[PDB]
RNA sequence: UUUAAUGUUUGAUGUUCUAACGUUGACCCGUAAUCCGGGUUGCGGACAGUGUCUGGUGGGUAGUUUGACUGGGGCGGUCUC
RNA sequence: UUCCUUGUCGGGUAAGUUCCGACCUGCACGAAUGGCGUAAUGAUGGCCAGGCUGUCUCCACCCGAGACUCAGUGAAAUUG
RNA sequence: CGCCGGAAGACCAAGGGUUCCUGUCCAACGUUAAUCGGGGCAGGGUGAGUCGACCCCUAAGGCGAGGCCGAAAGGCGUAGUCGAUGGGAAACAGGUUAAUAUUCCUGUACUUGGUGUUACUGCGAAGGGGGGACGGAGAAGGCUAUGUUGGCCGGGCGACGGUUGUCCCGGUUUAAGCGUGUAGGCUGGUUUUCCAGGCAAAUCCGGAAAAUCAAGGCUGAGGCGUGAUGACGAGGCACUACGGUGCUGAAGCAACAAAUGCCCUGCUUCCAGGAAAAGCCUCUAAGCAUCAGGUAACAUCAAAUCGUACCCCAAACCGACACAGGUGGUCAGGUAGAGAAUACCAAGGCGCUUGAGAGAACUCGGGUGAAGGAACUAGGCAAAAUGGUGCCGUAACUUCGGGAGAAGGCACGCUGAUAUGUAGGUGAGGUCCCUCGCGGAUGGAGCUGAAAUCAGUCGAAGAUACCAGCUGGCUGCAACUGUUUAUUAAAAACACAGCACUGUGCAAACACGAAAGUGGACGUAUACGGUGUGACGCCUGCCCGGUGCCGGAAGGUUAAUUG
RNA sequence: GAGGACCGAACCGACUAAUGUUGAAAAAUUAGCGGAUGACUUGUGGCUGGGGGUGAAAGGCCAAUCAAACCGGGAGAUAG
């Protein structure tokens, strides 16, 4: 739960710093 | 691969059974919340 | 003697061993043992309570006499044997009555060797006499601080005590630190030095030799976190702190010996 | 005013002592027991150690604080008359 | 570890911001929070050559499993 | 027909618990249908003196009368008492059910107790001594399981050339026990006299002295004999309710190869120096002494209770699933091979619970490719290549070991001869000795059998398949083998041997605990703790002003207290 | 016949790439890769408990949960 993966992965969650 | 539950039942009764519970005084308070609730399995004996 | 290695390998390379000839190569004396089980440095809670112990080979406990008490009946050296409890050698004593004992075997001392003990023993080494009796600048070793209680000074290999003054009730010793003490002169001491003289120019050469003694490796405090040691933390290798102790207390310096009750026997602290 | 001699503490210091107290010294008994207790003795001894009070030190541990305005915030400047 | 900076000079390439050798103008190395070397070792970082090749010029054909049609069973995210 | 066969076969422990076997049913369950099923329903099935548990004995550890300690609850711990993953008596072969079998049946065995009779007699423990009783590596020697070939026995004479022979197919098995005592291994034997030792005693163990003897003893695989004129046995015959059931039954040998199993808890060596207690043997104490008790033979009785089906690399256990995952031990055939690798097979077991077509793009997993050959790309990523045995040959540098399998190169099939099968291994009959035996010497039948050289021969290719290093040059970092972010980081990070400083004199410092206590350590400064650095080589310069630590104590300031 | 020696299966690991990403699988498969007599690996049992343990040190691990586990309570915390 809380996943899908990919709303775990940091790349592609976190691409707009 | 290896999960967490790994079944032995010397070890499932020398940590939880009934003889266990009973020997402190928390353990003889975890049956009194059992008898008053009204389980029908108090511990995990047989 | 020491020997090297010859390096056939990277962890040969360093290795020096003390091999000695004249050592029993048999099984130990059988009624003189005992069982020796390991803590890993645990205490009855369950806790460390002592870092980096863990692990080695089986050993077993070796009986040996401290004592000393069996007065005035000769004894011959039968062998000399290999102790896992301790860096010196123990030998095995043969008394005239047909009882056999470990002690620690002393400087010179070798299979056929007569030892005695008492109050009018020959001043010849691996007697053990009180210290009244033994002349003053004498070298002693295995030393007793209460009459009666075994000794527990100068037991390490290759060390000694000298006796420097003799006043009334009491004897001055220098001890293997340097440092004056006064016994009562009823003591008992064993007569020159412990052998096995160059345990110290050993050299174990790889890691997995200090694996074999019961020792864990060690983590430098400066290595850690904030949370685990006051000396963890920081972006590459910091320091910028005084060196302490895991627990906060100063290290490199500050004098930690606290006894107001033994402090009348100290003639001199070591330097 | 100074001084001593006098008897006393009462303090301070020092040296002896033993009887409190310590003993993870030896021996004996309960006892079939390296716990404990009692007994005999040795060594220390009014010290050590513990309680109450007290000065110091104390990120070892804990609770918290670390302003606003602002052509985004920080940096700078300002804040009342 | 050097910002200026692809410093300058030499080597290697037809051509080299990387690499190797030097120089010293060290923004902002340096001696047990060690300095400078070092044989052997490393699923360690950089660079060069030989061999080898569908990596590529630049793709073509073939062999199987799906994708497609028939019968049977039969989901899901999502949605004013 | 295909697949596994160091398993995808067989047997267990753990875990599950009726999934086991028979009859019947197909609603739901089964990723489809189902007449089938580990599904529904009903019935049946688990047989022990010897296997396991229980039992006797202990380890780590637990609990713990008194006790010590703590506001209470409680903590620790002595005597004790529990606690196996370890020590302790005893059974094998064949037969049988649909389903159990070392449990039932047939044959042949063994163990420990009680009771009784007879014979002889010093018995007796909570105590003493022995024993149990113990590491890593290495090297063999002697064997066996097992396999292969030959001989023997039974059958065969071949769908298509040939096949009465140097031919083909199948079998050739037998245990525990009991008797003997061998290859090997360890040890000197016997008797007497004395003794500060073994908490007391001792005839036992330990020690001392003398005489005498050159042998004795302890242990020990295998073989052989018996067990066994038995059982089993290829087939044949007779029935079949077609699955099976009944009867009879030949040969049942030798040589060679050979274990990771056994002798072997041995032997040799090394350092890191390698459980405990009981069962067992023995010695006495108090005690008892026409007894009791002990030893032996015989007879008799007893050996209770619980498990036992079935699955166990799995559709039955742990993963929500009939889930490409995980799961400890035992067994271990053939042909090639060094091999438990790899290829093809045996015993045995399976084809993985949706199929049928077609033969588009694209995706996935593979094969081949003209000329070129890294031009691709962040980067030779990924692929291709190399790859075996024997021999020749091999640089800088080096801590003298290495580097190094450096690099590179040559030979390799089959047939014949040397040699009707060699060198080597094994070793019968026979002869002689004596020790008349599980012996020694000689001898060489038979069996097995590399490597090489010469000569010939086939292909494009002889390490033919599977299997099986790419190599070299310069340089940074870390000496090295290790460890690490289970599940995006394996590294230059952590560790490390070595080095230094520092604390600690033993009721040690130090750590866990209101404490008692425990660890450090049954250790003692050549030891122990902390800190930093990090093999080795050459080395490690100046500053004590600041902060810290160590020493000092004169003077200044300074708490409770006093008043 | 030594060795934290060498090559290499079982065994323990996890260096690369492709697949998968409502998976066959809440971390695997395929092909290669490392160690492989040791500071190894594994079975059965035991001990350490939450500001606590353990940690060859990554804030790693403590039942698919970790810069402070999980369960119940204070508790209907408080929320400009
Ligand atoms: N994507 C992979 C790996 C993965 C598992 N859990 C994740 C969480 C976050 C990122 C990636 C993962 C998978 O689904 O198996
Ligand atoms: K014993
Ligand atoms: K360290
Ligand atoms: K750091
Ligand atoms: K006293
Ligand atoms: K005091
Ligand atoms: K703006
Ligand atoms: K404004
Ligand atoms: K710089
Ligand atoms: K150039
Ligand atoms: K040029
Ligand atoms: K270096
Ligand atoms: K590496
Ligand atoms: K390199
Ligand atoms: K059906
Ligand atoms: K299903
Ligand atoms: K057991
Ligand atoms: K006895
Ligand atoms: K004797
Ligand atoms: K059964
Ligand atoms: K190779
Ligand atoms: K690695
Ligand atoms: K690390
Ligand atoms: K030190
Ligand atoms: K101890
Ligand atoms: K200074
Ligand atoms: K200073
Ligand atoms: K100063
Ligand atoms: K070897
Ligand atoms: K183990
Ligand atoms: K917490
Ligand atoms: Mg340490
Ligand atoms: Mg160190
Ligand atoms: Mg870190
Ligand atoms: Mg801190
Ligand atoms: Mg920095
Ligand atoms: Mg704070
Ligand atoms: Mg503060
Ligand atoms: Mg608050
Ligand atoms: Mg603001
Ligand atoms: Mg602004
Ligand atoms: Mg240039
Ligand atoms: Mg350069
Ligand atoms: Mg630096
Ligand atoms: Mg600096
Ligand atoms: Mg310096
Ligand atoms: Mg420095
Ligand atoms: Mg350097
Ligand atoms: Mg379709
Ligand atoms: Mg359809
Ligand atoms: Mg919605
Ligand atoms: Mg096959
Ligand atoms: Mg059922
Ligand atoms: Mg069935
Ligand atoms: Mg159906
Ligand atoms: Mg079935
Ligand atoms: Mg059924
Ligand atoms: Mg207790
Ligand atoms: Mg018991
Ligand atoms: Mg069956
Ligand atoms: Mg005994
Ligand atoms: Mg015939
Ligand atoms: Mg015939
Ligand atoms: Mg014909
Ligand atoms: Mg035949
Ligand atoms: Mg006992
Ligand atoms: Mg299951
Ligand atoms: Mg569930
Ligand atoms: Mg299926
Ligand atoms: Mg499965
Ligand atoms: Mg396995
Ligand atoms: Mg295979
Ligand atoms: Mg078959
Ligand atoms: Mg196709
Ligand atoms: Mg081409
Ligand atoms: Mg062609
Ligand atoms: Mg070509
Ligand atoms: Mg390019
Ligand atoms: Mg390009
Ligand atoms: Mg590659
Ligand atoms: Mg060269
Ligand atoms: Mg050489
Ligand atoms: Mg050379
Ligand atoms: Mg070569
Ligand atoms: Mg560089
Ligand atoms: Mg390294
Ligand atoms: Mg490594
Ligand atoms: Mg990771
Ligand atoms: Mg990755
Ligand atoms: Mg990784
Ligand atoms: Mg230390
Ligand atoms: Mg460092
Ligand atoms: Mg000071
Ligand atoms: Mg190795
Ligand atoms: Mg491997
Ligand atoms: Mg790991
Ligand atoms: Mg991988
Ligand atoms: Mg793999
Ligand atoms: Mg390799
Ligand atoms: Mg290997
Ligand atoms: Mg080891
Ligand atoms: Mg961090
Ligand atoms: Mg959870
Ligand atoms: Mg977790
Ligand atoms: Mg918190
Ligand atoms: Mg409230
Ligand atoms: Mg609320």
């Amino acid at each position: 739960v809380t996943s899908k993966w990919f709303n775990i992965d940091n790349k592609i969650v976190d691409h707009f710093p | 691969m290896k999960r967490t539950f790994q079944p032995s039942v010397l070890k499932r009764n020398r940590s939880h059974g009934f003889r266990a519970r009973m020997a402190t005084k928390n353990g003889r308070q975890v049956l009194a919340r059992r008898r008053a609730k009204g389980r029908a399995r108090l511990t995990v004996s047989k | 003697a020491v020997v090297k290695c010859k390096p056939t390998s990277p962890g040969r390379r360093h290795v020096v061993k003390v091999v000695n000839p004249e050592l029993h190569k048999g099984k130990p004396f059988a009624p003189l043992l005992e069982k020796n089980s390991k803590s890993g440095g645990r205490n009855n809670n369950g806790r460390i309570t002592t870092r980096h112990i863990g692990g080695g080979h089986k050993q077993a406990y070796r009986i040996v006499d401290f004592k000393r008490n069996k007065d005035g009946i000769p004894a011959v050296v039968e062998r000399l044997e290999y102790d896992p409890n301790r860096s010196a050698n123990i030998a095995l004593v043969l008394y005239k009555d047909g009882e056999r004992r470990y002690i620690l075997a002393p400087k010179g001392l070798k299979a056929g060797d007569q030892i005695q003990s008492g109050v009018d023993a020959a001043i010849k080494p691996g007697n053990t006499l009180p210290m009244r009796n033994i002349p003053v600048g004498s070298t002693v070793h295995n030393v007793e601080m209460k009459p009666g209680k075994g000794g527990q000074l100068a037991r390490s290999a290759g060390t000694y005590v000298q006796i420097v003054a003799r006043d009334g009730a009491y004897v001055t010793l220098r001890l293997r630190s340097g440092e004056m003490r006064k016994v009562e002169a009823d003591c008992r001491a064993t007569l020159g030095e412990v052998g096995n003289a160059e345990h110290m120019l050993r050299v174990l050469g790889k890691a997995g030799a200090a694996r074999w003694r019961g020792v864990r490796p060690t983590v430098r405090g400066t290595a850690m976190n904030p949370v685990d040691h006051p000396h963890g933390g920081g972006e590459g290798r910091n320091f910028g702190k005084h060196p302490v102790t895991p627990w906060g207390v100063q290290t490199k310096g500050k004098k930690t010996r606290s006894n107001k009750r033994t402090d009348k026997f100290i003639v001199r602290r070591r330097s």
